[PDB]
C-alpha cells in the first residue's frame, strides 16, 4: 500500500555484487588455467557463478510465485528483456557466420583454394545431422503442444510433453559429444575444423542451458508454480528453444550444406 | 538556478589550503616518479 | 479436471490484487492512462492520490512532443501553466 | 622527408599526390568554409539582444538544411569518387618490387630479373654519420628510377606492419598471408623518407623506409653491382 | 508431487523487516554465509596469485 | 483444439520421424567401418601454437586415438 | 547499513553514484596516463627505453578512458541517475542486473592494472590486432587479461543495455508514445540499441582471439587458413558503434543544457532531432570499413563506404545546424555549462570536419593512422564526450548532491581546460600532415616543436583537471544549497528535489487523459 | 525513511568534516593518480 | 608463345589489388602446365612465362615453402 505503482521495487541483493566477482574469480581462473596451468582458482569461480545463478533465480521465483511481485506490466517488461537476450545472442551468432562466411566465400592460397580444406573428410550430413535436425525440430513441436496444453489447463499432457522434449534434448546434447567422439578431426585443425567446432560449441553451451533451463520449468511445474497465463518460465523457454532451434538449422544449411 | 549560501563558507586560508593541498599532493605522484624516473629504469 | 493450477486461486500479492481490480473494472495503481477528460474552472481534472502531493505531467495540446510537469497539493483546482486547463486531486488511500 | 615548421602536406613527387593536393586544398576550404559559417552564427547568438521563445516553426528551413550539405557532400564525394577510380586504371608496370616487413625491419626483393633481396634497418642515433637524420636514416636505401609506375607488392612475414612514405604519397597496410599492390610514380629524383604505420611490437617506431630515386640506368647499375 | 505452493506463499509475506533474499528460514542465510565467505574469499585468493604472477620468484 | 492438433503432429509425425532418423544412423553404423585415412603431415592441419592447458598440451579436449592422429602420425 | 545500501545497492541514483566515483577515478588514472605520454614525447629520444612500454601506456590509456570512463559516466552514470527521472519511473527495469553490471566493472579495471604488472604487456595498441596479439608476439598473459577485461565490460555494457532499453520503453506513462520523451532519454535509447546490436560481435572477436591465442585455432594465422583482416572486420563493426555510443548521449545531454540555458521551452527540430538521432544510430552499422582504407580492400567497396560515411555525416549536420538553430532567438544564460556546450559545438564541429577530410579515402592513401587522425578523435572525444561530460557535471550538480558550483570557479575550470585543450590537439594537424605515424615514442626535427607546444597544452589540462577536483572539493566544504530552479516545469529531474529522496516516484506521475 | 536522506547526505563517504573529506579524497585521487605512474616504474624495475 | 618481357602485365583476371590469388593461380596452372603437357609429351617450356610471373609476383620465401612442399608431398593444392 506504499507503492502506489505497478513496477516492482527490488530488495538490496548481494548476489550482483556475487555474480560479479564470481565473473572475475572464473576470468582469472582461466587466466591461470592457460598459463600456470591451476585447475583450482577456475573450479572456484565456476562454483561461485552457478551457485549465484542458482539463488539469484530462487530469489527471482521467490518475488515472483511466492509473493506476486511479477504484475502484468513487469512481465511485459521481462518479455521484451527476454527478446532483447535472444536478439543479442542473434548477432553474437551472427558474429560467428560473418567469420564462417569470410573464411568461406574467399578460401585463401593457403588451404588449396578449395572449400572444404584438403585434408579431411568432413562428416556427411545425410545422416546424423539429419538425426539432430530432427530431435530439435520434434522438441520445438512438443514445446508448442506442451504451450498449448498450458493454454487448455492439461498438466499431465504437458508433464509428459516436457519430459519427452528433455529426453530428445539430452539424447541430442549426447549424440552432440558422441559425434565430437567420432569425428576425424578436432578444433586445432584447420580453419574449416576451428570455425565449425566453435560455431557448434558454442551452440552446444547453449543448447544444454536451454536443457537445464527445461529441467527448472519442468520442476517448477512439478510443484505446480506455473499457471495457465501467468507462465513466463515456459515462455522463455519456448523462445530460448525456438532460437536453439532456428541458429541450428542456419548453422546446419551453411556448414554441412555450403561446400560440403 | 538561485542557490541558497554557503552553510560552511571557505575563508581565503580554506581555498588556499585546499588548492595548494590539490595542487601539490596531485602532483606529488608525478614529480616524485618523474625525479626518480632514471633510478626505476635500473634494472638493479 | 482443473489439472494446471489457475492464477486465479494460485497467484496472491500484488499480482493477485490488480486482477481483482481488473475484474471488478476498476484500475488504482495507474496501471491504465486516467478518465475524465474535461479541464473546465467547474469540473476540472480529476487526479487520484495517496498523499496530498503528486506530480502531473500535462500534454496539454494535441500531439506536443514536449511535457510540462507540475506538482498538485491537496486543495484548490491548480491549472497547466502553459495552457490553464485545471487539475484538482483526490485522496484515495489505496 | 619534412622540415621543420611544416604546415601542410610533404611537397609531391607523383601526379596522383598532386591531385589529392589538390583535392585536399578544397576539402580545406570546404572546413574553412563552414568554421567560419558556424563561428559567424555562434557570434550572433551570443551578441544578439532580442529573443524569440515562442511556439516555434520547424518544417520551413530545414528543406534547406537538407539540400545544401547534401550538395556539398556530393561535390565532395566525386572528386574523391574521381581519385580513387584512377588509383587502379589501366596499369602498365614497367617493373615489380616486393617488400616483406619483418619484425620492426624490412626487406625488399627486386625479383623480375636476377633475383635480388636485401635487408633494411635503422641507423642508430650514436651510429649515424655526421649531417644525416635522426629515426629516418637506412643503412640501405631502396633504389627506383623516376617517371616510371612500378608495381610494389607489400606484405609482412610476423605481425602487420604498414608501408608509409608520405613524401611519394603511400601507405598500405602489409597482412601476413596478403601482399598488397601498389603503384609508386615519381616526377623528382632524390631521397624520400616515411616510416612503419602499424604498431609492431617493442621497436615500432624504429622501421622507417626510404626512397632513393635514380635514372634508369643507374638503376640496372646498381642492381647488376650490388651481387 | 502435491501442491504445496499457497502455503510457501505465506512463509513470504511476514513483515517482519527480513529481507526477501532471507526469508526462506535459516538454510539460506547458511547459503549466504558460505557464498559470502567464499567469493571474497576466493577474491582475495586471486588478487593474491596475480600479484604472485606480477613479481615473479 | 490447437493442443490436440500438436498432440497429432507429435505423435504421429514428430516421434515416427525420429525413429526413421534414429534407424538410419543405427543401420549406417553397423554397417560402415571407416577405413581410417593414411597419415599426411600437412602443414595446415594439426596445428600447435601453444599446448593445451590439460593433459600432456598435445591431446584435443575430444581426442579420440583411433580417428584422430598427432602431428606426428597415429597412436597405434 | 554502508554494505547493504553501497555493496548491496538496489536502486539507480546510488548505482549512477557509484558510477560517478570510478568514472572519477578511472579519468585520473587516464590523466595520468595522459601525462606519461606528454611527458615521454615533450622530449626528443627515449625517456622510457624501448617503447613496448609506452605502447602498454598508450593501450592503458585508450581503455581506461573509453571503457572506463566515458561509458561509465555518461551511459552508465547520467542515463542512469537520469532516465528514470526523465521518464517519471520509480527505480530501473533491472536494478539486479543494473548493479551487476557496476560491480563488475571495477574487475574489468582490476584485470585491466594486472595486465599492465605482468611483464608481457599490452603492447598491442587501442585494437588489439593480430597477429601482434598472437603468441608470437605477445607470449605471455597481459594480452589475455585485457581481453578478459573486454569480456567483463562487454557483459556490463549489454546488461546495461537490457536495462536501459527495458526501461524507456517499458516506464512510460502509459498515455505518451514513444517520441514525447526528452531527447537524453531517446539518445540513451539509441545508444543502448547500438549497444546490443554492437558488442555481441565485440564479444566474437575477443572469444574469437582468445581461442587462437590459448586454443591453438588459427581463425587469424595465414599459415593455418585463417585471416587478420577478419578481426579488423569485426573489431571495425563494433568501433564505429564504439563512436556513436561514446557521443550519443554527449549528443542528449547537450542538447539538454542548451535547451536549458537559452531560455527555449523546445529544442529546435525536436522531429528532426530524432530522426537524425536514429539515423546516425542506422548508419553506424555500415560505415565500419572507414577505419580500413588501407588494408587492401576492393575499390567499389572502399567507394560505397565514403559515399556511406557521407550519407552519416549529412543528420549530424541536421544535428549542428539545429543546435544552432535551438541556440537562435534566446537568452543566452551565461552558466559554465553553455561554455562547455558552445566549446563542444564548436570543437565537434572542427572534428567532425577532420573525420570528412578523412573520410575521402583517396586522402586516407596517405593520412592514415598518423597524428591527423590522433587530432581527430582528439578533437571529437577528448573535447567531444569529456565537454559533454563536464557541461552535464556542472549542470546537474546541485541535482546530484545538493551543493551548487561557484560560477566563477567553474568558468575558471573550463577556462584553463579550453585553452589547455586547444593549445594540446590543434598542433597534430600539422604533425599529421608532415607524416609523423601513430604511437611513437621518439620523433624528429619536423615534429619536434609542434609535439612540445602540445606537451605544454597536455600539462595545462592537467591544470585544469586541478581546477576541477578542487571544485569538487570547494563544493564539499561551502555546502550551499539550492533556492530554486529555473525550467523546473519543463525539466522534470529538477522538480522533485535537490537531491531527489532515496525512493523517487512512489506517486505515478497522471499522464494527460487526452 | 529506511534511508536517510538530504543534501550531502546521499553520499557513500562523509562530508561534515572538510579537512576529513580533503585527506580522503586526497589519497583517493592520489591513488588514481599514481597507479600508472607505479606500474611504470614496476617494469622499469622488472626489465 | 615464346614471348620474352621484362616484368609480369597487368592480367584483367583480378583488377583487384590483392594480387597473392594472382600468384597463387599462376602457381597452380604452372604446375598444371607441367603436368599436363609432361603427359601429352608436349612442349614444358611453354608456360616459362608462367614460371616467371610466378616469381616475379609472390614473395621468395613463400614460393620457396610451397616448393619444399611439393618436393616432400604434403601441398595443399590440386596438383
Ligand atoms: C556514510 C557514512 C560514512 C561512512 C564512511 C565514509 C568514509 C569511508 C568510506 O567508505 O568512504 C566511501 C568511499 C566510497 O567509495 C566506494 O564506494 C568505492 C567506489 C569504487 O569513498 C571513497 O572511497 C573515497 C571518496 C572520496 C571523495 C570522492 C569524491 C568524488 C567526486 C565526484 C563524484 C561526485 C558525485 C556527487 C553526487
Ligand atoms: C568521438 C569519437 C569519434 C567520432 C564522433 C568520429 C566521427 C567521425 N569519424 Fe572517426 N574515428 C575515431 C573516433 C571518432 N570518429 C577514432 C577513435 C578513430 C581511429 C581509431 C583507430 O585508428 O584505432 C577514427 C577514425 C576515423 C577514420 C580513419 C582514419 C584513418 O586512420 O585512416 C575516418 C575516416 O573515414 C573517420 C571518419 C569519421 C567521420 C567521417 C566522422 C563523423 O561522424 C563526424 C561528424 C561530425 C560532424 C560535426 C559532421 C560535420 C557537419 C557539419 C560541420 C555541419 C555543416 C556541414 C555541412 C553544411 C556539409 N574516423
Ligand atoms: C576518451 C578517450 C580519450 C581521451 C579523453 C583522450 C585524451 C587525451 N589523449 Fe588520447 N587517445 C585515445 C583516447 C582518448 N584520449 C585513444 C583511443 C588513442 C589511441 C591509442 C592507440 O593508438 O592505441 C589515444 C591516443 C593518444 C596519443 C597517441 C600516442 C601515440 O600515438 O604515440 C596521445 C599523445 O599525444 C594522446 C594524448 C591525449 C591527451 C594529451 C589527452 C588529454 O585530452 C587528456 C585530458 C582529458 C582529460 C583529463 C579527461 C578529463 C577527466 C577528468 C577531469 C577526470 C574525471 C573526473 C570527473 C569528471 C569528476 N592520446
Ligand atoms: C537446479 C534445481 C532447480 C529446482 C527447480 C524447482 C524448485 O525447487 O524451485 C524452487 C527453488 C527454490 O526453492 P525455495 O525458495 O522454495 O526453497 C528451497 C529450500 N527449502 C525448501 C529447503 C526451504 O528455486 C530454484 O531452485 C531456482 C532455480 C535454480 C536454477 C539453477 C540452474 C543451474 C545453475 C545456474
Ligand atoms: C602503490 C604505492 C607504492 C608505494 C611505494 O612503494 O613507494 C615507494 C617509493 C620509493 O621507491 P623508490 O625506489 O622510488 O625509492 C628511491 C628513492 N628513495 C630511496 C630516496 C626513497 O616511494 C615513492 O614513490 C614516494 C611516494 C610519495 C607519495
Ligand atoms: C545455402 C543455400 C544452399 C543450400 C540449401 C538449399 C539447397 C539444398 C536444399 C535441400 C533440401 C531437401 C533435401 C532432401 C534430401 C533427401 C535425401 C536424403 O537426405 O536421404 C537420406 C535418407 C534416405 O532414406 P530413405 O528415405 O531413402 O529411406 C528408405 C527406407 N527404406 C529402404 C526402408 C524404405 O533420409 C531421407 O531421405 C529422409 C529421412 C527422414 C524422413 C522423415 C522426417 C524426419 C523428421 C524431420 C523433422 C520433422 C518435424 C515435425
Ligand atoms: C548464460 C546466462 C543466461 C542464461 C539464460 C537466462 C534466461 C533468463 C530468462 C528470464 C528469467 C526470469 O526472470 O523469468 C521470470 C521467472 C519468474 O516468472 P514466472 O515464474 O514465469 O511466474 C511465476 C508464476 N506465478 O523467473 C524464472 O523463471 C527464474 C528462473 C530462470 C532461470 C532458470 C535457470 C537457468 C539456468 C541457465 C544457466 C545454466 C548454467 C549452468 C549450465 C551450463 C554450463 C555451461
Ligand atoms: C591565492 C589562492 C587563495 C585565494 C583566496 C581568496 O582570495 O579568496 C577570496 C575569493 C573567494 O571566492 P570568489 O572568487 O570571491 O568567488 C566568487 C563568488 N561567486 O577567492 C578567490 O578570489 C580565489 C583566487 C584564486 C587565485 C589563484
Ligand atoms: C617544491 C619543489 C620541490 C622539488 O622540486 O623538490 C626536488 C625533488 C627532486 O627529487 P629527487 O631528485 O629524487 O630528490 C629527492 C630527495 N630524495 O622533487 C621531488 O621529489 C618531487 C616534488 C614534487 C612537488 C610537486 C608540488
Ligand atoms: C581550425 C580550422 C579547422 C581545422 C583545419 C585543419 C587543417 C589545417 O589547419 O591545415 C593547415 C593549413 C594548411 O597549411 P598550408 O598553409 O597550406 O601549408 C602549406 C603552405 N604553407 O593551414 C592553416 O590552416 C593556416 C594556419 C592555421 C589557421 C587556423
Ligand atoms: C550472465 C548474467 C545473468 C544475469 C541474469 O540473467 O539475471 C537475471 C535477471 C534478474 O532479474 P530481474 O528481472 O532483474 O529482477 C527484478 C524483477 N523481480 O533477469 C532479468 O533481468 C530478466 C532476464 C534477463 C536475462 C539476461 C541474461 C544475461
Ligand atoms: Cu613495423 Cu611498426
Ligand atoms: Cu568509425
Ligand atoms: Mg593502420
Ligand atoms: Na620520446
Ligand atoms: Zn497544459
Amino acid at each position: 500500500t506504499h507503492q502506489t505503482h505497478a513496477y516492482h521495487m527490488v530488495n538490496p541483493s548481494p548476489w550482483p555484487l556475487t555474480g560479479a566477482f564470481s565473473a572475475l574469480l572464473l576470468t582469472s581462473g582461466l587466466v591461470m588455467w592457460f598459463h600456470y596451468n591451476s585447475i583450482t582458482l577456475l573450479t572456484l569461480g565456476l562454483l561461485t557463478n552457478i551457485l549465484t545463478m542458482y539463488q539469484w533465480w530462487r530469489d527471482v521465483i521467490r518475488e515472483g510465485t511466492y509473493q506476486g511481485h511479477h504484475t502484468p506490466i513487469v512481465q511485459k517488461g521481462l518479455r521484451y528483456g527476454m527478446i532483447l537476450f535472444i536478439v543479442s545472442e542473434v548477432f553474437f551468432f551472427a558474429g560467428f557466420f560473418w567469420a564462417f562466411y569470410h573464411s568461406s566465400l574467399v578460401p585463401t592460397h593457403d588451404l588449396g583454394g578449395c572449400w572444404p580444406p584438403t585434408g579431411i573428410s568432413p562428416l556427411n550430413p545425410l545422416e546424423v545431422p539429419l538425426l539432430n535436425t530432427s530431435v530439435l525440430l520434434a522438441s520445438g513441436v512438443s514445446i508448442t503442444w506442451a504451450h498449448h496444453s498450458l493454454m487448455e489447463g492439461k498438466r499431465n499432457h504437458m508433464n509428459q510433453a516436457l519430459l519427452i522434449t528433455i529426453m530428445l534434448g539430452l539424447y541430442f546434447t549426447i549424440l552432440q559429444a558422441s559425434e565430437y567422439f567420432e569425428t576425424s578431426f578436432s578444433i586445432s585443425d584447420g580453419i574449416y575444423g576451428s570455425t565449425f567446432f566453435m560455431a557448434t560449441g558454442f551452440h552446444g553451451l547453449h543448447v544444454i542451458i536451454g536443457s537445464t533451463f527445461l529441467i527448472v520449468c519442468l520442476l517448477r511445474q512439478l510443484k505446480f508454480h506455473f499457471t495457465s497465463k501467468h507462465h513466463f518460465g515456459f515462455e522463455a523457454a519456448a523462445w530460448y528453444w525456438h532460437f536453439v532451434d532456428v541458429v541450428w538449422l542456419f548453422l546446419y544449411v551453411s556448414i554441412y550444406w555450403w561446400g560440403s | 538556478v538561485h542557490s541558497k549560501p554557503a552553510r560552511e563558507q571557505l575563508g581565503v586560508l580554506d581555498i588556499t589550503i585546499g588548492l595548494t593541498s590539490c595542487f601539490v599532493c596531485c602532483l606529488l605522484p608525478a614529480g616524485w616518479v618523474l625525479s626518480h624516473l632514471e633510478s626505476y629504469k635500473k634494472r638493479e | 479436471g482443473g489439472g494446471v493450477p489457475t492464477d486465479e486461486e494460485q497467484a496472491t500479492g500484488l499480482e493477485r490484487e490488480i486482477m481483482i481490480a481488473a475484474q471488478k473494472g476498476l484500475d488504482p495503481y495507474n496501471m491504465l492512462p486516467p478518465k475524465a477528460a474535461s479541464g473546465t474552472k467547474e469540473d476540472p481534472n480529476l487526479v487520484p492520490s495517496i498523499s496530498n502531493k503528486r506530480i502531473v505531467g500535462c500534454i496539454c495540446e494535441e500531439d506536443n512532443c514536449t511535457v510540462i510537469w507540475f506538482w498538485l497539493h491537496k486543495g484548490e483546482s491548480q491549472r497547466c501553466p502553459n495552457c490553464g486547463t485545471h487539475y484538482k486531486l483526490v485522496p484515495h488511500q489505496m | 622527408m619534412a622540415y621543420p615548421f611544416q604546415l601542410g602536406l610533404q611537397d609531391a613527387t607523383s601526379p596522383i599526390m598532386e591531385e589529392l593536393m589538390n583535392f585536399h586544398d578544397h576539402t580545406l576550404m570546404i572546413v574553412f568554409l563552414i568554421s567560419s559559417l558556424v563561428l559567424y552564427i555562434i557570434s550572433l547568438m551570443l551578441t544578439t539582444k532580442l529573443t524569440h521563445t515562442s511556439t516555434m516553426d520547424a518544417q520551413e528551413v530545414e528543406t534547406i538544411w537538407t539540400i545544401l550539405p547534401a550538395v556539398i557532400l556530393i561535390m565532395i564525394a566525386l572528386p574523391s569518387l574521381r581519385i580513387l577510380y584512377m588509383m587502379d586504371e589501366i596499369n602498365n608496370p614497367v617493373l615489380t618490387v616486393k617488400t616483406m616487413g619483418h619484425q620492426w625491419y624490412w626487406s625488399y626483393e627486386y625479383t623480375d630479373y636476377e633475383d635480388l633481396c636485401f635487408d633494411s634497418y635503422m641507423i642508430p642515433t650514436n651510429d649515424l654519420k655526421p649531417g644525416e637524420l635522426r629515426l629516418l636514416e637506412v643503412d640501405n636505401r631502396v633504389v627506383l628510377p623516376m617517371e616510371l609506375p612500378i608495381r610494389m607488392l607489400i606484405s609482412s612475414e610476423d605481425v602487420l606492419h604498414s608501408w608509409a612514405v608520405p613524401s611519394l604519397g603511400l601507405k598500405t597496410d602489409a597482412i601476413p598471408g596478403r601482399l598488397n599492390q601498389a603503384t609508386v610514380t615519381s616526377n623528382r629524383p632524390g631521397l624520400f623518407y616515411g616510416q612503419c604505420s602499424e604498431i609492431c611490437g617493442s621497436n615500432h617506431s624504429f622501421m622507417p623506409i626510404v626512397l632513393e630515386m635514380v635514372p634508369l640506368k643507374y638503376f640496372e647499375n646498381w642492381s647488376a653491382s650490388m651481387i | 508431487f502435491e501442491n504445496k505452493v499457497p502455503e510457501k506463499q505465506k512463509l513470504f509475506q511476514e513483515d517482519n523487516g527480513m529481507p526477501v533474499h532471507l526469508k526462506g528460514g535459516a538454510s539460506d542465510a547458511l547459503l549466504y554465509r558460505a557464498t559470502m565467505a567464499l567469493t571474497l574469499g576466493g577474491t582475495a585468493y586471486a588478487i593474491y596469485l596475480l600479484a604472485m604472477a606480477a613479481f615473479p620468484k | 483444439g490447437s493442443a490436440r492438433m500438436w498432440k497429432a503432429l507429435t505423435y504421429f509425425v514428430a516421434l515416427p520421424g525420429v525413429g526413421v532418423s534414429m534407424l538410419n544412423v543405427f543401420l549406417k553404423s553397423r554397417h560402415e567401418e571407416h577405413e581410417r585415412p593414411p597419415f599426411v603431415a600437412y602443414p595446415h592441419l594439426r596445428i600447435r601454437t601453444k599446448p593445451f592447458p590439460w593433459g600432456d598440451g598435445n591431446h584435443t579436449l575430444f581426442h579420440n586415438p583411433h580417428v584422430n592422429p598427432l602431428p606426428t602420425g597415429y597412436e597405434d | 547499513m554502508f554494505i547493504n545500501r553501497w555493496l548491496f545497492s538496489t536502486n539507480h541514483k546510488d548505482i549512477g553514484t557509484l558510477y560517478l566515483l570510478f568514472g572519477a577515478w578511472a579519468g585520473m588514472v587516464g590523466t595520468a596516463l595522459s601525462i606519461l605520454i606528454r611527458a615521454e614525447l615533450g622530449q626528443p629520444g627515449a625517456l622510457l627505453g624501448d617503447d613496448q612500454i609506452y605502447n602498454v601506456i598508450v593501450t592503458a590509456h585508450a581503455f581506461v578512458m573509453i571503457f572506463f570512463m566515458v561509458m561509465p559516466m555518461m551511459i552508465g552514470g547520467f542515463g542512469n541517475w537520469l532516465v528514470p527521472l526523465m521518464i517519471g519511473a520509480p527505480d530501473m527495469a533491472f536494478p539486479r542486473m543494473n548493479n551487476m553490471s557496476f560491480w563488475l566493472l571495477p574487475p574489468s579495471f582490476l584485470l585491466l592494472l594486472a595486465s599492465s604488472m605482468v611483464e608481457a604487456g599490452a603492447g598491442t595498441g587501442w585494437t588489439v590486432y593480430p597477429p601482434l596479439a598472437g603468441n608470437l608476439a605477445h607470449a605471455g598473459a597481459s594480452v589475455d587479461l585485457t581481453i578478459f577485461s573486454l569480456h567483463l565490460a562487454g557483459v556490463s555494457s549489454i546488461l546495461g543495455a537490457i536495462n536501459f532499453i527495458t526501461t524507456i520503453i517499458n516506464m512510460k506513462p502509459p498515455a505518451m508514445t514513444q517520441y514525447q520523451t526528452p531527447l537524453f532519454v531517446w539518445s540513451v535509447l539509441i545508444t543502448a540499441v547500438l549497444l546490443l546490436l554492437s558488442l555481441p560481435v565485440l564479444a566474437a572477436g575477443i572469444t574469437m582471439l582468445l581461442t587462437d591465442r590459448n586454443l591453438n585455432t588459427t581463425f587469424f594465422d595465414p599459415a593455418g587458413g585463417g585471416d587478420p583482416i577478419l578481426y579488423q572486420h569485426l573489431f571495425w563493426f563494433f568501433g564505429h558503434p564504439e563512436v556513436y555510443i561514446l557521443i550519443l548521449p554527449g549528443f542528449g545531454i547537450i542538447s539538454h543544457v542548451v535547451t536549458y540555458y537559452s531560455g527555449k521551452k523546445e529544442p529546435f527540430g525536436y522531429m528532426g532531432m530524432v530522426w537524425a538521432m536514429m539515423s546516425i544510430g542506422f548508419l553506424g552499422f555500415i560505415v565500419w570499413a572507414h577505419h580500413m582504407f588501407t588494408v587492401g580492400l576492393d575499390v567499389d567497396t572502399r567507394a560505397y563506404f565514403t559515399s556511406a560515411t557521407m550519407i552519416i555525416a549529412i543528420p549530424t549536420g541536421v544535428k549542428v545546424f539545429s543546435w544552432l538553430a535551438t541556440l537562435h532567438g534566446g537568452n543566452i544564460k551565461w552558466s559554465p555549462a553553455m561554455l562547455w556546450a558552445l566549446g563542444f559545438i564548436f570543437l565537434f564541429t572542427v572534428g567532425g570536419l577532420t573525420g570528412i577530410v578523412l573520410s575521402n579515402s583517396s586522402l586516407d592513401i596517405v593520412l592514415h593512422d598518423t597524428y591527423y587522425v590522433v587530432a581527430h578523435f582528439h578533437y571529437v572525444l577528448s573535447m567531444g564526450a569529456v565537454f559533454a561530460i563536464m557541461a552535464g557535471f556542472v549542470h546537474w550538480f546541485p541535482l546530484f548532491s545538493g551543493f551548487t558550483l561557484d560560477d566563477t570557479w567553474a568558468k575558471a575550470h573550463f577556462a584553463i581546460m579550453f585553452v589547455g585543450v586547444n593549445m594540446t590537439f590543434f598542433p597534430q594537424h600539422f604533425l599529421g600532415l608532415s607524416g609523423m605515424p601513430r604511437r611513437y615514442s621518439d620523433y624528429p626535427d619536423a615534429y619536434t616543436t609542434w609535439n612540445t607546444v602540445s606537451s605544454m597544452g597536455s600539462f595545462i589540462s592537467l591544470t585544469a583537471v586541478l581546477i576541477m577536483i578542487f571544485m569538487i572539493w570547494e563544493a564539499f566544504a561551502s555546502k550551499r544549497e539550492v533556492m530554486s530552479v529555473s525550467y523546473a516545469s519543463t525539466n522534470l529531474e529538477w522538480l522533485h528535489g535537490c537531491p531527489p529522496p532515496y525512493h523517487t516516484f512512489e506517486e505515478p506521475t497522471y499522464v494527460k487523459v487526452k | 525513511s529506511h534511508y536517510e536522506e538530504g543534501p550531502g547526505k546521499n553520499l557513500p563517504f562523509s562530508v561534515e568534516n572538510k579537512w576529513r573529506l580533503l585527506a580522503m579524497m586526497t589519497v583517493y585521487f592520489g591513488s588514481g593518480f599514481a597507479a600508472p605512474f607505479f606500474i611504470v616504474r614496476h617494469q622499469l624495475l622488472k626489465k | 608463345k615464346i614471348k620474352n618481357y621484362k616484368t609480369a602485365p597487368f592480367d584483367s583476371r583480378f583488377p583487384n589489388q590483392n594480387q597473392t590469388k594472382n600468384c597463387w593461380q599462376n602457381y597452380l596452372d604452372f604446375h598444371r602446365c607441367e603436368k599436363a603437357m609432361t603427359a601429352k609429351g608436349g612442349d614444358v617450356s611453354v608456360c616459362e612465362w608462367y614460371r616467371r610471373v610466378y616469381k616475379s609476383l609472390c614473395p621468395v620465401s613463400w614460393v620457396s615453402a610451397w616448393d619444399d612442399r611439393i618436393a616432400e608431398g604434403t601441398f595443399p593444392g590440386k596438383i
